[PDB]
């Protein structure tokens, strides 16, 4: 049948 | 500039955004939920002009402008405008920045999920508040009024969502949610003026009827005899002032706009009217919640402030009601500005401390942490 | 110990402060353009050197 914040988040963290 | 992290608060319907900061009485300012956009050429050069305008810009500016409201019907379908009426709202008025506050909006109780989601999303990601909270319209209207127990009959600018609440708790099933609002009225006033030999089509002519409404419209407490008056002499005619220096007078249509709260069909609508659904919203409690709720018809949101309309209300739904008992309405100085004032009685509890959501419990669940937070 | 955890508290704090006062930085840069195009909006009907060549010629 077939995010605005995870880009700052990362800026502070890196 | 304050001496504590106050909670901002948010009031943002489809018409004006009330803001200020909770522990306050009243909002430091308020803004039409617009953006502006010229829709001229220019012709003079080094005579600045922006490519868009945000809330009291662009309504004082608005002779070339169109204006679009973000908010449609109680929801946000451009956050991008939005952001904008925020940042206007914090960084140019209240002169706050969110970063350093928790931050309380505003919604009823069957406003679709992406309202209440953008509305967490561009406060944690595009202002970076500490803390988020959307709050129902309902609540904040009964903190204000001094109530825990009615019906939240809120008839503002974008829907009517008419919820009882007992003892603080929700009684969903009677929700006698309506799609008829002030936005329909100032529709139907533009066409019934229109009538009268002054049209109202274009963006200008919107802002001034909306005024026009709001300045000489009522409800009255019946609607036949007024029109028997209205519609045989000019002795109910009222005059307005438009920006041009044009006269324009009103007579009958002064309050068959208005009517079609209680009459929607005039705009074609099908639909029982506020006061039924009122009515209804507390016969579908159970029958030892009924005598609460009757006893507390809770007025709220815009409307409320038509000459007749408490005084109407509690008439329309008495009269539906049984005998013996007494049916009553709550219809305080407070009524449109209570879901404001409750946002700043809210956000102040001591209780409520436990249902801020922290930009810690965001990052992990993202935006869609306010259908596990808030309500 | 505690002063390696104290040292990488320190500088996410010092990040975020730093941002802060970029942004008060920006407004004011912005708010000041915004002044320089008032200003110019009432000073340019008379930056002209006028009425000179009127009585020389
Ligand atoms: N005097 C009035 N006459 C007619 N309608 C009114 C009057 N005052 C307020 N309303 C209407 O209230 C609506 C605003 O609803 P509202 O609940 O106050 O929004 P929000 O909760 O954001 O403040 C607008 O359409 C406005 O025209």
């Amino acid at each position: 049948q077939n995010g605005k914040r995870q880009t700052e988040r990362e800026k502070k963290k890196k | 500039d304050e001496d504590e992290t106050t909670a901002l608060v948010c009031d943002n319907g489809s018409g004006l955004v009330k803001a200020g900061f909770a522990g306050d009485d009243a909002p430091r300012a308020v803004f039409p939920s617009i953006v502006g956009r010229p829709r001229h050429q220019g012709v003079m050069v080094g005579m600045g002009q922006k490519d868009s305008y945000v809330g009291d810009e662009a309504q004082s500016k608005r002779g070339i402008l169109t204006l679009k409201y973000p908010i449609e019907h109680g929801i946000i379908t451009n956050w991008d405008d939005m952001e904008k009426i925020w940042h206007h709202t914090f960084y140019n008025e209240l002169r706050v920045a969110p970063e350093e506050h928790p931050t309380l909006l505003t919604e009823a109780p069957l406003n679709p999920k992406a309202n209440r989601e953008k509305m967490t999303q561009i406060m944690f990601e595009t202002f970076n508040v500490p803390a988020m909270y959307v709050a129902i319209q309902a609540v904040l209207s009964l903190y204000a009024s001094g109530r825990t127990t009615g019906i939240v009959l809120d008839s503002g600018d974008g829907v009517t969502h008419n919820v009882p609440i007992y003892e603080g708790y929700a009684l969903p099933h009677a929700i006698m949610r309506l799609d008829l609002a002030g936005r329909d009225l100032t529709d139907y006033l533009m066409k019934i003026l229109t009538e009268r030999g002054y049209s109202f089509v274009t963006t200008a002519e919107r802002e001034i009827v909306r005024d026009i409404k709001e300045k000489l419209c009522y409800v009255a407490l019946d609607f036949e005899n007024e029109m028997a008056t209205a519609a045989s002499s000019s002795s109910l005619e009222k005059s307005y002032e438009l920006p041009d220096g044009q006269v324009i007078t009103i007579g009958n249509e002064r309050f068959r706009c208005p009517e079609t709260l209680f009459q929607p069909s005039f705009i074609g609508m099908e639909s029982a009217g506020i006061h039924e659904t009122t009515y209804n919203s507390i016969m579908k409690c159970d029958i030892d919640i009924r005598k609460d709720l009757y006893a507390n018809n809770v007025m709220s949101g815009g409307t409320t402030m038509y000459p007749g309309i408490a005084d109407r209300m509690q008439k329309e739904i008495t009269a539906l009601a049984p005998s013996t008992m007494k049916i009553k309405i709550i219809a305080p100085p407070e009524r449109k500005y209570s879901v404001w004032i409750g946002g700043s009685i809210l956000a102040s509890l001591s209780t409520f401390q436990q249902m801020w959501i922290t930009k810690q419990e965001y990052d992990e669940a993202g935006p869609s942490i306010v259908h596990r937070k808030c309500f | 110990r505690q002063l390696h955890a104290r040292v990488d508290k320190v500088d996410e704090e010092r990040y975020d402060i730093e941002a802060k006062v970029t942004k008060n930085i920006t407004e004011i840069a912005d708010l000041t353009q915004k002044i320089f195009d008032l200003r110019g909006k009432f000073k340019r009907p008379t930056l002209r050197r006028v009425r000179i060549s009127a009585d020389a010629m």
